[PDB]
């Protein structure tokens, strides 16, 4: 055999409350847009913004 | 992930309305003035009594 694949699930958040005024998570599908030191555009659902 | 949500608290609530209190304030005003004046007069009538 040979192996070739990386695939992921996208069911929604095991949900948790914090009340910190910058924790943001998306109910239902959709992702965020973030830019690095070079502006490189990356995408994530992590909500720990500061 | 494959979720089922729990519960959380929607802040707090209070039993207050802003119109029944207005009536209350006006009534209090009228009543207080009338009370004080009457009882002063009652004092003077104490004087005239004997």
């Amino acid at each position: 055999v040979k192996v070739a694949g990386i695939t992921q699930d996208f069911t929604d958040g095991t949900t948790t409350n914090t009340g910190r005024g910058l924790d943001v998570a998306i109910s239902q599908n959709g992702f965020f847009r973030l830019v690095d030191s070079n502006g490189s555009v990356f995408y994530s659902r992590n909500g720990q913004f500061k | 992930g494959w979720i089922g949500n729990g519960v959380y608290v929607s802040g707090v609530q209070r039993e207050y309305d802003a119109f029944i209190t207005n009536q209350l304030r006006g009534a209090q005003n009228q009543s207080s003035g009338l009370t004080t004046r009457y009882e002063q007069m009652s004092k003077i009538d104490n004087l005239l009594a004997d």
